[PDB]
RNA sequence: GGUCAAAAUGC
RNA sequence: GGUCAAAAUGC
RNA sequence: GGUCAAAAUGC
């Protein structure tokens, strides 16, 4: 085919806020939508949200029509001043379709590692053209993939870090004509 | 003397099948004032907006047919006389997610075609909507957000008497949908990209007036403060290294009465503008035909060592460019008896026989392309 | 400035051939030759429509 | 239908 | 004579 | 590669 190893690429680079108060309660919110783009956030804070102009960041945003295997890579750098003895947060990790409470989840893990964890898993876009999938498109009440989180004690477990890499099945066709990305710096 | 209901036909699923007159789905009247100055949206909204806009024998039949296995044929017209020239487009893409963009860049990588109308008074695209399969609705249209952008790309040369009215007459057609998907670490062959490489513009005199353009070509658009994007590139730049042949789309965008030969090649960007000994390069001398407006270009892959890089960063030096690039020149002059610049419009409509080492990280931004007035 | 248009006149190497009309018992093709109208379109974008009986 | 144009050039 | 009905259904 | 253009007119 097209081949490389160990060749991923960045997507998500979300960061909790830092004002925090312990007291409106323990958890904070986020969801990443993997296969549309958006860091949607709470309202705890002033969060600091970046979606990285790569190759497939750049891709997912633009293609109208997606059929096949992406692969996810979700990671927590956390809070290193904090000893290991001294560790009060867990983050519990939802994958579903809509942002929609009604809506069920698909897959759910909860990782509550000290300092930093890793969470490799496959998301698979099954659609009703001919087994291609728009982003929440009306045509059959179409959907996406929805990666939430929620963290707690995010004063401790403070960064998360989202990577995903493409199936060598993977295709697409259409363009989903879209504004400027914005570039820093 | 009863009637069976049962056996009446009125449960037909078929696709409309008639002559150009009885297939006529719409016909949508564009507006050009003559103060129109390029870059210029004419009219971008919805096709199933465009295409619903008269009661024209297979109107109904657009509108009460679920399944529609047939392609949607635009014909446009609108004459211009040959001292002066606009540059339209007609641009297919497949949604809009937002406030976007509506360059040239952004809007012509699915189905687009840019015409002068001094050289071609009636053209005639076809596109099959769903690109990932063989029919379409206009449910479909409407609830996936099919979009058509007319746009002008270098707006008038001369500035003609009065308005001016484009009427573009839709029709579905005899022709059957054949789809085109991307894998995008297997593509095909010829891989189809689309990209405006760049629009060229050259002013009246006796300067070489020297336009390079970047064989990298992964990220896209530049902006200020951003990157502009369509999937063919979206995907190219998935991958790191590549090679194959270019086929290059030069148009002409100017009044017919704007004379140039204009000269392209393939080097470097280590070249200084005066290099005399650059034509002693393969190198192939275009010049335009009164009512010719295009010219299509093809580089082969022999004219390449190796592959090059997908991305280089926007800041490289046109003195550290590892990557070769399309120059254009002026092999004599451009000469005209009315004001006017000469510009031609690039496109690299397809790579063929390529060949894709490796799989790209990413390097942020890119740069930017020519674009201007009229 | 002025302009002069030059009819040559001369006579050709092909016979005269009748055309003769029966009023009342056509031919066919007819002929009629008729002027049927100077249509003129003022520039725009008027649909400057002309009907002809 | 007539007319006309056309079925092309050089030694 | 026209019209109409009829010469029948399921995967 | 698609599109397009083209393989031409008259009774």
């Amino acid at each position: 085919s097209i081949s490389q190893q160990t060749v991923w690429n960045q997507m998500a680079t979300v960061r909790t806020p830092l004002n925090f108060d312990s007291s409106k309660q323990s958890f904070c919110q986020f969801s990443v939508d993997l296969l549309g783009g958006g860091i949607s956030v709470d309202k705890t804070g002033d969060w600091i949200t970046l979606v990285q102009n790569s190759p497939i960041s750049n891709l997912l945003r633009v293609a109208a029509w997606k059929k096949g295997c992406l692969m996810v890579k979700v990671v927590m750098s956390g809070n290193a001043a904090v000893k290991r003895s001294d560790w009060a947060s867990l983050v519990q990790v939802f994958l579903t379709n809509s942002n929609s409470t009604e809506h069920f989840d698909a897959c759910r893990w909860t990782k509550s590692e000290p300092h930093s964890w890793e969470l490799i898993f496959p998301i698979e876009v099954c659609g009703p053209n001919n087994g291609f999938e728009m982003w929440s498109s009306e045509w059959a009440n179409q959907t996406s993939w929805h990666l939430s989180f929620l963290v707690d004690n995010p004063k401790q477990s403070t960064t998360f870090d989202v990577l995903l890499g493409i199936s060598q099945n993977f295709e697409i066709a259409g363009n989903t004509l879209m504004p400027a990305f914005s570039v820093p710096q | 003397m009863e009637t069976n209901l049962f056996k009446l036909s009125l449960d037909d699923v078929e696709t409309p099948k008639g002559s150009m007159l009885d297939l006529k789905i719409s016909q949508s009247k564009i507006a050009l004032p003559k103060n129109t100055v390029g870059g210029t949206i004419l009219r971008s909204d919805l096709l199933a907006n465009f295409l619903t806009e008269g009661n024209f024998r297979a109107s109904v039949d657009l509108q009460r047919t679920h399944r529609i296995k047939g392609m949607i044929k635009m014909v446009a017209t609108v004459g211009i006389p040959e001292n002066t020239g606009i540059a339209l487009a007609c641009a297919m893409n497949s949604s809009i997610r937002g406030r976007a963009s509506s360059d040239i860049y952004t809007i012509c990588s699915q189905d687009c075609e840019l015409w002068n109308p001094a050289c071609t008074k009636a053209m005639t695209m076809s596109f099959n909507p769903n690109p990932c399969s063989d029919a379409w609705s206009l449910e479909f249209l409407k609830r996936t957000g099919f979009h058509c952008d007319i746009i002008c790309v270098t707006g008038w040369t001369a500035t003609p008497m009065q308005d001016v009215q484009v009427t573009i007459d839709w029709f579905i057609s005899s022709q059957e949908c054949v789809p085109r998907t991307y894998c995008v670490l297997n593509p095909q062959n010829p891989f189809v990209l689309n990209r405006w490489m760049g629009k060229l513009t050259f002013p009246q005199g006796t300067s070489r007036s020297v336009k390079r353009m970047p064989l990298s070509i992964g990220g896209g658009a530049g902006a200020k403060s951003a990157i502009l994007m369509n999937m063919p590139n979206a995907v190219l730049s998935m991958w790191r290294y590549f090679v194959g042949d270019l086929v290059f789309e030069v148009s002409k965008m100017t009044s017919p009465y704007i004379k140039c030969t204009v000269s392209f090649f393939i080097a470097f960007g280590n070249l200084a503008d005066d290099t005399i000994n650059f034509e002693a390069f393969p190198h192939k001398l275009v010049q335009f035909g009164e009512i010719q407006e295009k010219v299509v270009l093809k580089f082969s892959q022999e004219e390449f060592l190796t592959a090059w890089s997908t991305q280089v960063r926007p800041a490289t030096t046109l003195l550290a460019d590892g990557c070769p690039y399309l120059y254009a020149m002026v092999h004599d002059s451009s000469v005209s008896t009315i004001p006017g610049d000469f510009v031609i419009g690039v496109k690299l409509t397809i790579i063929e026989n390529m060949c894709a080492y490796g799989l790209n990280p990413g390097i942020s931004g890119s740069r930017l392309l020519g674009t201007i007035p009229q």
